């Protein structure tokens, strides 16, 4: 239940804030976050989109191939009279 | 005698000008044995990047001899006449100051002035005190508060001059020049922005004499008696956090910006650190002392010691408090600590103020108790107030104080405002930022 004061031995480390009426929300959008936000992407597509085109793929073939066994073979009433 | 006739019978506090710009004030009594001394308008504040360090590393050798007269000599002079040479240097302000027979106030005048004038700098003595300097550094590294008070002003002032030590950097040390300790000594050592004061049983006029005589070296240009009003140094609410859960305690800083010395608003906050006072495990008093934060940590073992602050300076100051407590009990003490700022902003009592106002006046009082804390109090008064303050007027507005106002005063630069914090040692328990920067509202 209670925590803080148990978690980590902690030697020589020093950190700095500032309180957050002295700073901006959402800085350096286009210095910073966009072109950040584009490595991200990036460093991932590769890894994610290709199952998911195989898939898309499979869905397109197994979607066409049902409808297209649902029309007619003109080479069953060649020879019909 | 009444306390109120005691103090408007105190001898009046003399000032007089020289044409060199220079202020000579004193205060009389009859006691065979006085204080006089030179303090400067000057330290670290007025440093920069490349001679941070220097004001201290010349306190090292306002002490090593003169030209008129070298070390030896020098220390033979004062030693054999059973005077005792002190002083200091800080952020805004510097000081030299010797203790001996009034008997002997004019020559120490001389001694005064010539050290101020005319230190030798010796070359070899530089390289000397740079690696005593080296070793004090490394012995202040382990005083905690100190070292917890100068990471407050890093943070509180960064990017600023406040933001520097008083000691300096070791790249500073390492490389200050002959020549940049002389520069630093005829930039900021001058007459128009030095005081000389005295207390004890002397006479004005002799003292005044001998200060004719030797504080001389008057200016000729106008930029050589004007003196530099320094750049302010901008407030930052944030925190600077130092861990080594190795060290046995943890020290924790937390402070807001104060308005300056010449505000009236002073005697207020220092009538409000009256309230919540100051406290360590060895008052007696226990869990019955008046201030209450003061009895939570008894009850509850807050922490080994706290003590509130209100550091003054020409345009600003820290306004705060700092404690010593044991890695798991920073959390409660925080918290109190903060409820008590909230507490003075919010529901403050007339009785609590009157205590807290007795309090002061009796603290007022012991810091003139002697004559080199008489002394310290004229030269800081003529250099911060440009006048002496008596105790009397002080006391007057002291009197003036009432609740109501110390809750406006303290709601002026408390409440809702954003910290500057200074956490060294075990502080994991001490919650964030966010967290403490709520503690600065409603309660």
């Amino acid at each position: 239940g209670i925590h803080f004061g148990n978690l980590a031995r902690v030697r020589h480390i020093i950190t700095y804030s500032l309180s957050p009426f002295e700073q901006r929300a959402i800085p350096n959008i286009f210095s910073d976050a966009l072109p950040n936000v584009w490595r991200r992407f990036s460093s991932q597509v590769f890894k994610v989109a290709p199952p998911f085109l195989g898939a898309y793929l499979l869905y397109s073939w197994g979607t066409q191939e049902f409808e297209r066994l649902k029309r007619k073979n003109p080479a069953d009433y060649e020879n019909d009279q | 005698a009444t306390y109120a006739q005691t103090l408007q019978n105190i001898p009046e506090t003399n000032v007089t000008t020289l044409d060199n710009g220079l202020r000579v004030a004193s205060e009389e009594s009859s006691q065979p044995t006085c204080t006089v001394g030179v303090w400067i308008g000057a330290g670290s504040r007025y440093e920069n990047e490349k001679n941070n360090g220097a004001g201290y590393f010349v306190e090292h050798l306002a002490f090593k001899g003169t030209k008129k007269r070298p070390c030896a000599a020098f220390e033979k002079e004062v030693e054999s006449m059973g005077a005792h040479f002190n002083g200091y240097t800080s952020r805004e302000q510097t000081a030299f100051y010797i203790k001996a027979l009034s008997k002997d106030m004019p020559k120490v005048v001389e001694l005064l002035a010539d050290v101020v004038q005319n230190c030798a700098l010796e070359e070899s003595q530089i390289e000397k005190e740079r690696g005593v300097i080296l070793q004090e550094l490394k012995e202040m590294d382990n005083d905690m508060t100190n070292v917890t008070f100068d990471y407050l002003h890093a943070t509180a002032f960064q990017g600023t001059a406040l933001a520097r030590t008083v000691e300096g950097t070791t790249e500073n040390i390492k490389h200050l020049t002959r020549a940049d300790l002389a520069s630093y000594i005829d930039t900021h050592f001058k007459a128009p922005r030095m005081v000389l004061a005295a207390a004890g049983g002397i006479s004005h006029k002799e003292l005044v004499d001998a200060a004719r005589q030797h504080f001389s070296g008057v200016s000729f240009t106008y930029k050589e008696d004007a003196v530099p009003i320094l750049p302010r140094c901008r407030f930052t609410g944030s925190e600077i956090r130092a861990r080594d859960d190795a060290l046995p305690v943890a020290h924790v800083a937390l402070a807001v910006e104060g308005p300056g010395w010449a505000d009236p608003d002073n005697v207020v906050l220092h009538v409000a650190n009256a309230i919540i006072g100051r406290y360590d495990r060895t008052f007696g008093g226990g869990k019955h002392l008046s201030s209450r934060l003061a009895a939570l940590a008894v009850e509850h073992k807050l922490c080994h010691s706290f003590q509130t602050f209100n550091t003054s300076y020409s345009d600003t100051g820290l306004f705060g408090f700092h404690f010593v407590a044991d890695p798991l009990s920073i959390d409660d003490m925080m918290f109190c600590a903060q409820g008590e700022w909230m507490r003075l902003c919010t529901s403050t009592t007339e009785s609590e103020v009157k205590r807290a106002k007795n309090h002061l006046r009796s603290a007022m009082v012991a810091q003139l108790d002697g004559t080199t804390p008489v002394c310290e109090t004229i030269g800081s008064h003529l250099l911060n107030y440009g006048r002496r303050i008596s105790l009397e007027e002080w006391d007057s507005r002291i009197s003036a104080v009432d609740a109501r106002m110390v809750r406006d005063v303290c709601s002026k630069y408390i409440y809702d405002k954003c910290p500057a914090l200074a956490a060294v040692g075990p502080i994991e328990q001490l919650l964030d930022y966010n967290r403490i920067r709520s503690g600065m509202y409603w309660i």
